């Protein structure tokens, strides 16, 4: 039955096709990102060809050439992903993925690992959550809230979970964009979705753009001169504009996180685009406890222990070391030969990760 | 004959693979495997050649003799010196040593065979070039009637893993085909001074060039139709494989006093 | 599919000369001729159009010159009909483009039928001319010398491509030919010329000979190479040979 | 015919320019009256 | 037919028309780039006998595996399949191996080790990739490995990440032949005479099984190795080498050979074909200075 | 046998009618490429492998949902149409892997490691036997493990052993060797890694020496190199992409850790550092009684006496022991190796490892 | 078995699977190519279409009665299916009733002289084609001056179709010793008009008219090898041929060999050793040691050529060196001399085949792998196909002659038959002069007194040669 219904359709299907591309094909021939026309020749004009590639540079400037669809044929009608001129026929610069980054509006997260991050948090209220809060109070004062954070410190291990938790309090779009992914290596892909994160971040505003990395996008080196990294100069520059130029940055908040603080571009220090630079800050001895127990409410574990008995044993310790006792304590408690883990495999547990770590 | 005409394309040969196939590289990028030469067979043919290729017949026209020369990893030569010794005076000593060591085995083969030696294949000459120095080993290169092969042993200074280190395998072969000829290494004591330590890359060069002659030297069997002239100016930077004797036997003083 | 297009001689001429110096930019004229009855195209004359300088097209054919150019010449008394076109096109000469396809399709309309001529100047200089000439569409030996009637039958169901590679020949009068022969004062004098400049000579090619017996000799006694020196003996001899018979 | 290869100049005897086009290549070319000898260099179109 | 075509065959492909016009002959290239083979060389081992305790150890070490697997396999061992050498420098330790490779038939493979791993993006990996595929096919061959030495004769004083860094990827091939293909009589000569700045994994066996150390010369050995050199010599009778042989200290088996060429160039220079004691005496003092320096 | 050949003539025959129906359709010859997009407008931009680019429009004998970006493709000639999907196992999608599925080498080939032995099971095996005993506590398990120590003799022999044991693909990947000198190139490399991982699991991605591309500096002016810490940012954010219960599981060489970021130890991933030792007496007894099975010996030999004057040493040791005692065996013409033969290769190698010395008895 | 292992290889293919089955089922009657395809005729083209018709024009020679009589249906007045039958038609009859055509002949005439008033379609003049060739061949042997003046304004229309026929048609009539006029008229006629059929044509015309003259055709054979035209010099050789018919003369054959060497035109080669054959038909010795040096050329021309030359020579008789000779050539790499071998071995050795000669079971198993075989391309399956028609000719019974053996002089007929078969390609319906020297091998009782029909052995020892002939 369905053997033979998907080959008919296959076979019926492709001699149609294959009549029409080769009619589009005469010549001699929607993304693209360079559009060769391979020798449609005539000629004033006739080859209206955008190539974008080093090699080979067509322009078709000096303003205006009127047109009801048309460059020139071969399937490829464009203008590239950077235009010489040429506004706009057919499509060119809609590309499947332009966006991948996670937004979670309304978070999750309101306290993970929060606890002991006291000072770091006390400074996010008064920055994030205030003029979100009441937008008419700072108005009126003649001050601005920080239009930029620069968050640094250990990252992710209780820091994307601060930010979260501020954010779900007053309802606050985060958008959580990856450094990493910004590294397209092709011709201003890059440039394509800086541009469209900040779209969407004044369409959606009341709201964080959470960068973590911006030494994958890269900051200052030396290594411009030497000879690639062309595709992350554009990037960088790209962002700068976009952000200074016309991003509103009163209730639209704008977090940093780098790993490096020392790398920084000199157009991304200066002040009106940084202004706070805010410290990591380690759970402390009260904070660890409460952690200790949100966690172990997954785990099957006699609830007649206490939790601040481990935390004297244990020593300063970010938000993902505290996860790591939960785990191993379960693996301690099936080693000793029960299905409970009493407050010594908790013990062991801390022994364990933290001689382990060695940093 | 009319057909395989000039202009031709120069492209290089790898090998024969058999009678009337052969397969060619041209200098385009693009490699072929293409018919070769009934005029040669594999009697009259050698592997490795510079080649002559037809542009659009691709086939062997032709056969050319290896050459080295290119505008990317530069080498110097010097065709018909002009110098003839005694251009300083005080060189009495030194006229005689160099002329025994690097002249006498080019041109009399004979003596080194009789008495039963084989004839060294290196010299060393430590001392100020251009005092007096230089001269000297200029007017050896005229008086042999040998080519000037000017050598600057920092010069594969290049810093890419590739071509430099292959062209000076390239450029003593090149000498050995137009014997007799002198390589003249200025400051080989520069590229005797070698990583001991993590360096990475831009330090890796001047182990490789060290690396290659030490292979030459102590690989083969010793013979002198080239003659290989080493000039110092720091003696101490030097490591002991080169001086280490059975191949570099003459030790030169220039004097300064 | 086939046909003797038979070319002039100062059609060939001048088609090889246009068109080796106007590339990289394409080149195009006009071919005058005849039919004759079907399995004969006789092309007479040709004439050059002009140049443009990102190559010829079929939007920059002028109706105007070519009929200028025609009027002109019947005063002398040359009459002929259009009998097709020239192009350049380097890259071709077994393929056409697509746009020389349709070109030819609306130039065969005007003419009974039409060759579509194309010249590579690139492999005219290997010791050899190509040259290659095609109609696909027209009746004339696609009826006479075309399964069974296949180009013809696909051809006029569509959807279908072939070139329509002919057959060409050449020939235009023995008088010219005699002529062009009679380019080669002169004999003479290039003759006693060459004789007195080989007596000067001698000298040096005498102890060169000597050299390429004294090789020859070398290798032969090894060996036993006999070939060669076969080869190398009657060359040398037949050059003494016609420097003594000069004088 | 728009679009035009660009090129960079390396040599300004008095009708001569030599042009390294975008396609590594260079030639000898002749000037014209389109072109003056003050707009032949790097950093132009 | 695709059944005569295998992996890694080389084909010939028209260029207008891409289908294959004919078949070669499976094999990888050959490409000349320091990298290259030299067949069945000509060096002998008793040119520099007196050197004979090497020699026992040498000619069990690598050639009897090659000659007779037999023994080895039915005693049960994981037979050598890599050698470090270790010990004096500059003894013509070049010529030792050709001399034992000349003996066992085989292609000495002098590898440049740093052009494996480029500038260029991979193409070090290409060469890396071409060398195993031949060794295989081609083997038993011996691998000479510059640039990694200490030994005096290709010298270049170790590395921390420029032969290091190739000696990681020559590391990958050595596990991958001991599992599947079980591939030994495949040899590796390393030798160097410094370790604290190579790394020791390349010692254990897997890749280097044996580890033999290089004897020290002696007065008894110097004089050996003169003796046989000075056969060729045409010499004035009464000359006692016990004597010339003695009078070094240190020298090792290239310093020998220098002892020689130099007796003979004071000769030369007297214009004479004999040599006396007396010359060679003067020229094992020279041969002694040039040791010292540097 | 003959019951196939009877059937099989007429069956074949139809097949091929119908083949060669298919076969006129679609065409050859044709160039294989490499998808660069797909498009939902039947279309497709592809990457040829000559170079250039082409907005083509698909033949349908797939449709774009059966089709994923990066598939190999077959393209005609015409403009590059996708004539038909080809399969990704043949055209490259590598770093630099050896992949040995279900290697040589087992805990039972190389001697009493015993301890860790147990480590690296709790670690890399019971997940994939046992998510349960995870699930039932309800705990998360080590995905990683670290191998530290040095190759052929801990890291090596311990990562093939338990791919052996847990039937799964190990791949090793060497990290410097990406150690590329040009801007830009680790990314992609070590995104084609974890491609294959997902694409190929169940597996053990074995990451060798991770301190080239490793490297994470303080800086990136003054003789800082951008392309280093990248690539050792995109290692890190696919390795934390990427967490199973038993589809992978992660072992890693290094012998250092602060050359590593802290989220690339990521605290709840790696779990468990096993790390090589010199071997106990028991397990010395262990790896010296495998070893003297293959041979042919006097019996005058014993475990016992061999034990005494080891000072505790590695396995590879003890192996390089019985290489270099054979040899002077066969040297004496003879395949009776005795006490005094394994004592005098034992002796030797030790001498040539323990080359710095320190008197410690004062 | 033939026709239906392939329809490929151009509408030549169906011209030679026609050709074959006439040959077969000549004067036995049998339509069995014809019957079973008429979709074949659909692929087949128009030349191939005439031939088609024409195949029957052999089938029903032998009846004189029932000849005229099946052509019937196909006669103008009576039209036709097609114009292409139509005109195969009247080659068809004139076949049949040649030498014997007399009535039909006048009836024909005014269809020729009809048409020079007007008739450029390309369906009339086919038609106008047919008529010219079927009456020459009628009319052969016997002069009509009314006949050369009929078809010399076909030729003055200057019809690339009907001037070819025409010319022919003018040779074969006025067969003899011609007259002083209708040389001169011709040969300046030649230069005077421009095409290549109508040169090809008027050349074979002019030698036909000389026959047994000798050195009264002298004058002509000068002033053809001075033209400086290929045709006439390809027309030229068969001047010398036809004019010493019979007669060996070292002179004739020292003019042929001088042409056939020096000329540059590859053509005038090959006509020019076939033209050999003729004179040295006598002498038919001498030809195995002639064609020794000439099957090993550079050019294909030449190679074709001579395996029709030792052919048409050494029909009559044995000469198995001479089969040793072709034997090369069929297996020659150019796809024509493979042809021409082929076809040339078939005319002798028709039963002397079928293991007589123990090669023999190869070659006929090499024509038929051939045309199983589609990877052979379209001359060497012709050339394999025609082949096949002429061993098994007439059921196995009939065959090819030249310097007779079964009337044991020379006959007209088939000199001038044998030079129509050696152009084929060159114009597409001259095959079926062939069917001019199908010569019976009949032992039959015979009457001193007027036929009865007795049938009786005369029982003396013989071979075994009708236990051997080709097979099944």
């Amino acid at each position: 039955l369905k053997q033979t219904e998907n080959d008919l359709k296959d076979i019926e299907a492709r001699i149609k096709e294959k009549a029409g591309v080769k009619e589009s094909d005469t010549g001699l021939a929607h993304p693209l990102q360079v559009a060769r026309c391979t020798k449609i020749i005539k000629g004033e004009d006739a080859k209206y060809v955008i190539n974008l590639k080093q090699i080979a540079k067509f322009v078709v400037g000096l303003g205006e050439r009127v047109s009801p669809t048309d460059i020139e044929e071969g399937m490829r009608v464009g203008v590239d992903r950077s235009k010489y001129n040429i506004e706009l026929p057919l499509p060119p610069r809609i590309d499947p993925s332009v966006t991948m980054m996670t937004v979670e509006e309304k978070p999750d997260v309101t306290y993970s690992d929060v606890g002991g991050c006291k000072d770091q948090i006390e400074k996010l209220r008064e920055v994030v959550e205030l003029p979100l809060l009441s937008p008419e109070r700072f108005a009126t004062l003649g001050i601005d809230p920080p239009k930029g954070i620069l968050l640094y410190g250990p990252p992710g291990t209780g820091k994307t979970l601060c930010a979260r938790a501020v954010a779900n309090r007053t309802d606050a779009t985060f958008i959580r964009v990856i450094g990493s992914e910004l590294v397209q290596k092709y011709v201003g892909e890059g440039a394509r979705m800086v541009r469209e994160l900040f779209e969407m971040a004044r369409t959606k505003k009341a709201c964080i753009i959470f960068f973590d990395e911006i030494d994958a996008v890269g900051g200052a080196r030396f290594d411009d001169g030497a000879g690639g990294d062309n595709e992350v100069q554009r990037t960088m520059l790209e962002l700068i504009t976009q952000l200074d130029g016309f991003d509103p940055r009163g209730n639209i908040k704008v977090m940093f996180a780098t790993n490096r603080p020392n790398t920084l571009d000199p157009a991304l220090l200066r002040p009106g685009r940084i202004d706070r630079k805010v410290e990591f800050s380690l759970p402390d001895l009260e904070g660890r406890a409460n952690i200790f127990r949100i966690h172990s409410k997954s785990m099957s574990v006699e609830r007649g222990i206490r939790w601040e008995l481990i935390s004297r044993l244990c020593p300063n310790s970010t938000g993902a070391e505290l996860r790591s006792v939960c785990t191993e304590a379960g693996m301690f408690a099936i080693r000793a030969r029960r299905k409970v883990a009493t407050e010594k495999d908790f013990l062991k547990a801390v022994d364990k990760v933290i001689s382990g770590y060695k940093k | 004959k009319r057909i395989q005409s000039v202009p031709l394309v120069i492209g290089q040969f790898l090998e024969p693979i058999d009678q009337n196939t052969g397969i060619v590289s041209s200098t385009t990028g693009m490699s072929y495997v293409v018919r070769i030469l009934s005029t040669l067979d594999r009697e009259l043919l050698k592997p490795s050649m510079s080649v002559a290729l037809h542009r659009h017949s691709n086939a062997l026209v032709d056969i050319l003799p290896p050459d080295s020369d290119s505008s990317i990893s530069v080498m110097g030569e010097n065709e018909k010196p002009d110098v003839t010794y005694a251009d300083v005076g005080g060189l009495d000593m030194q006229k005689q040593e160099i002329r025994e060591a690097v002249e006498l085995p080019l041109v009399q083969a004979d003596l080194y065979e009789q008495i039963g030696i084989d004839p060294p294949r290196g010299v060393l000459l430590y001392g100020p070039p251009g005092t007096g120095k230089t001269m000297l080993v200029k007017a050896v290169a005229n008086s042999t009637k040998a080519a000037f092969i000017r050598v600057n042993g920092s010069e594969f200074v290049h810093k890419y893993l590739g071509e430099g280190p292959r062209m000076v395998r390239d450029v003593f072969r090149l000498a050995r085909e137009n014997a007799p000829s002198i390589i003249f290494i200025d400051e080989v004591d520069s590229i005797a001074t070698k990583r001991f330590d993590a360096q990475t890359g831009s330090d890796r060069e001047v182990q490789r060039i060290l690396i290659e002659l030490l292979t030459q030297m102590d690989g083969f069997d010793q013979s002198t139709n080239v003659k290989v002239i080493m000039a110092t100016n720091r003696a101490d930077t030097l490591d002991p494989a080169l001086l280490r004797p059975g191949r570099l036997d003459r030790k030169i003083e220039f004097p300064s006093l | 599919t086939k046909e003797t297009v038979y070319i002039s001689s100062i059609a060939l001429l001048k088609m090889l000369k246009h068109g080796r110096a106007g590339v990289p930019m394409e080149v195009m004229g006009l071919m005058l001729g005849e039919f004759v009855d079907d399995y004969t195209v006789n092309v007479v004359d040709v004439f050059a159009m002009p140049q443009s300088g990102t190559g010829v097209s079929v939007e920059a054919v002028d109706d105007v010159f070519q009929a200028k150019m025609m009027d002109m010449l019947k005063q002398t008394g040359r009459d002929q009909m259009v009998v097709g076109w020239y192009h350049s096109h380097p890259g071709f000469g077994c393929w056409l483009s697509s746009v020389d396809v349709n070109t030819q399709k609306s130039f065969e309309q005007l003419n009974s039928r039409a060759v579509a001529v194309v010249v590579d100047p690139i492999q005219s200089v290997k010791g050899k001319v190509v040259i290659d000439a095609f109609r696909l569409i027209d009746t004339g030996a696609l009826i006479n010398n075309l399964l069974n009637k296949a180009n013809i039958q696909a051809l006029i169901h569509g959807l279908n491509r072939h070139y329509y590679s002919l057959n060409i020949d050449y020939h235009k009068t023995a008088k010219e030919t005699k002529m062009l022969m009679n380019l080669h004062y002169e004999e003479k004098e290039e003759s006693n010329l060459a004789a007195t400049k080989s007596m000067v000579k001698i000298a040096e090619q005498y102890s060169k000979r000597i050299e390429e017996e004294k090789e020859l000799t070398e290798e032969e006694l090894k060996t036993r190479p006999k070939k060669h020196l076969s080869e190398t003996a009657d060359e040398t001899l037949e050059n003494n040979i016609v420097s003594v018979l000069t004088a | 015919q728009l679009p035009y290869l660009v090129a960079n100049v390396v040599e300004v005897v008095g009708k001569a320019a030599v042009v390294k086009t975008s396609s590594r290549q260079t030639v000898f070319l002749p000037m014209v009256g389109l072109v003056d000898p003050d707009k032949l260099k790097p950093n132009d179109l | 037919n695709v059944k005569d075509l295998k992996a890694s065959q080389r084909v010939c492909l028209r260029s207008d028309s891409y289908m294959l016009h004919k078949v070669l002959e499976n094999k990888a290239d050959p490409l000349v780039s320091l990298m290259m083979v030299e067949k069945v060389p000509d060096s002998t081992y008793d040119m520099v006998g007196g050197l004979t305790k090497q020699i026992k150890e040498i000619k069990e070490v690598i050639e009897l595996p090659v000659k007779h697997p037999e023994l080895f396999e039915s005693l049960g061992i994981a037979q050598p399949k890599g050698v470090i050498l270790y010990g004096p420098p500059g003894t013509g330790k070049t010529l030792l191996a050709r001399a034992v490779a000349h003996h066992t038939d085989c292609k000495f493979i002098r590898v440049s080790g740093a052009e494996l791993v480029q500038k260029y993006i991979g193409e070090g990996s290409r060469m890396v990739r071409e060398l195993f595929v031949m060794a295989r096919e081609h083997a038993p061959s011996i691998i000479f490995m510059d640039e990694i030495d200490s030994i005096g004769s290709t010298r270049v004083e170790g590395s921390g990440g420029g032969d290091s860094e190739v000696q990681r990827t020559m590391l990958e091939l050595l596990n991958q032949l001991d599992g599947f293909e079980t591939s030994k009589n495949i040899k590796i000569i390393m030798a160097t005479n410094r370790l604290d700045i190579l790394d020791p994994a390349l010692l254990r066996p897997g890749r280097i099984d044996r580890k033999i150390e290089f004897p020290p010369p002696s007065v008894a050995a110097r004089a050996e190795i003169l003796r046989i050199h000075s056969r060729k010599m045409n010499l004035t009778r009464g000359i006692n080498l016990r004597k010339v042989a003695e009078k070094m200290n240190g020298c090792s088996g290239a310093d020998v050979k220098g002892v020689c060429t130099e007796a003979g160039m004071y000769a030369l220079r007297e214009r004479r074909i004999h040599v006396t004691q007396e010359d060679f005496e003067l020229a094992v003092g020279k041969v002694m200075n040039k040791n010292q320096e540097t | 046998f003959v019951s196939n050949s009877e059937i099989l003539k007429p069956f074949e025959k139809k097949q091929e009618e119908e083949k060669k129906q298919l076969e006129e359709i679609r065409g050859n010859p044709l160039s294989i490429g490499t998808l660069e997009e797909i498009i939902d407008d039947d279309h497709a931009i592809v990457t040829s492998p000559t170079m250039p680019d082409y907005y083509v429009s698909i033949l349908s004998f797939v449709d774009k949902e059966l089709l994923e970006p990066g598939c190999s493709v077959l393209l005609h000639h015409k403009t590059m149409s996708i004539v038909g999907v080809l399969q990704d196992d043949a055209d490259p999608m590598v770093s630099v892997m050896k992949m040995d599925k279900s290697p040589t080498e087992s805990y039972s080939d190389i001697g009493g490691l015993e301890s860790q032995i147990q480590e690296i099971k709790e670690s890399v095996e019971l997940p994939l036997t046992h998510p349960e005993l995870y699930e039932e506590m309800g705990i998360k398990p080590p995905k990683g493990v670290i191998l530290y120590g040095a190759p052929g003799t801990g890291k090596t022999l311990l990562a093939k052993a338990v791919a052996n044991q847990t039937s799964a693909t190990f791949l090793r990947i060497v990290g410097s060797e990406l150690i590329q000198k040009y801007l830009g190139d680790g990314p992609r490399l070590c995104r084609q890694i974890f491609k294959v991982a997902g694409e190929n699991a169940p597996s053990i991605v074995f990451i060798d020496e991770i301190d080239a591309i490793g490297t994470k500096r303080y800086d990136s002016n003054s003789g800082g190199e951008r392309e280093i810490q990248r690539t050792m940012l995109e290692l890190l954010n696919q390795l934390d992409g990427f967490d199973d219960r038993g589809d992978v599981k992660v072992i890693m060489a290094t012998n250092k850790i602060e050359t590593l970021d802290p989220a690339l130890i990521r605290p709840g991933r790696i779990d468990r550092k096993i790390l090589f030792e010199n071997p106990d007496l028991s397990t010395k007894k262990k790896i010296l009684g495998i070893h003297t099975s293959k041979m042919n010996l006097s019996e005058d030999v014993n475990l016992e006496t061999l034990v005494t004057t080891k000072d505790d040493l590695s396995g590879a040791d003890i192996q390089a022991m019985c290489t270099e005692a054979g040899l002077l065996a066969l040297r004496e013409r003879r395949m009776q190796v005795t006490a005094e033969d394994f004592k005098q290769a034992k002796e030797r190698v030790m001498k040539n490892k323990v080359e710095e010395n320190l008197e410690g008895l004062y | 078995k033939s026709k239906s292992s392939l329809d490929g290889k151009f509408s030549l293919f169906h011209t030679a699977v026609s050709v074959a089955n006439g040959f077969m089922h000549a004067g036995t009657t049998d339509n069995s190519f014809i019957k079973a395809n008429l979709p074949w005729l659909g692929k087949a083209q128009n030349w191939a279409k005439f031939t088609a018709t024409a195949s029957l024009g052999v089938i029903h020679k032998g009846n004189l009665l029932e000849g005229k009589k099946v052509m019937a249906p196909y006669l103008p007045g009576s039209r036709a299916s097609s114009r292409f039958i139509k005109g195969g038609s009247l080659y068809g009859l004139g076949l049949i009733y040649a030498g014997f055509g007399r009535d039909t002949t006048d009836y024909l005439k005014n269809i020729i002289v009809e048409n020079s008033g007007t008739s450029g379609d390309e369906d009339v003049d086919v038609l106008l084609h047919g008529a010219s060739l079927g009456i020459g061949l009628a009319a052969m042997g016997s002069a009509n001056i009314e006949v050369y003046e009929a078809l010399k304004e076909v030729l003055y229309n200057d019809s690339a179709t009907s001037g070819e026929a025409a010319a022919l048609g003018m040779g074969l009539c006025m067969l003899g010793t011609g007259k002083p006029e209708a040389i001169h008229d011709m040969f300046t006629y030649s230069q005077e008009t421009q095409h290549g059929n109508i040169t090809r044509g008027l050349a074979v015309g002019l030698a036909l008219i000389n026959y047994g003259r000798q050195e009264l055709a002298d004058d002509l054979i000068t002033k053809m090898l001075a033209s400086d035209e290929s045709l006439l010099r390809y027309g030229g050789a068969f001047t010398i041929a036809l004019a010493y018919a019979g007669t060996g003369n070292n002179s004739a054959v020292k003019r042929l060999l001088h042409v056939a060497v020096s000329d540059s035109n590859d053509d005038v080669r090959r006509a020019a050793v076939i033209a050999l054959g003729f004179v040295l038909l006598r002498d038919y010795t001498t030809v195995p040691r002639i064609v020794q040096l000439l099957s090993k050329s550079h050019n294909a021309h030449v190679r074709c050529g001579t395996a029709f030359a030792l052919g048409i020579a050494c029909a009559g008789k044995g000469l198995q060196s001479a089969i040793d000779v072709l034997d090369p050539l069929t297996k020659d790499p150019v796809d024509f001399v493979r042809q021409a071998a082929m076809i040339a071995l078939s005319m002798i050795l028709i039963q002397q085949t079928e293991k007589l000669n123990p090669q023999v079971a190869d070659i006929n198993k090499n024509f038929l792998s051939v045309i199983t075989n589609k990877h052979q391309e379209g001359l060497a399956k012709f050339g394999a196909c025609v082949a096949q028609g002429i061993m098994n000719a007439g059921g196995r019974n009939v065959t090819i002659q030249l310097e007779n053996a079964d009337t044991g002089t020379l006959d007209t007929k088939s000199v001038v038959g044998l030079v129509m078969f050696s152009q084929f390609w060159y114009w597409f319906p001259l095959a079926h002069f062939l069917s001019l020297s199908f010569t019976p091998t009949t032992v039959i009782g015979i009457r001193g007194s007027d036929q009865a029909i007795p049938k009786f052995q005369m029982n003396c020892y013989a071979k075994e040669d009708a236990f051997s002939y080709p097979r099944m």
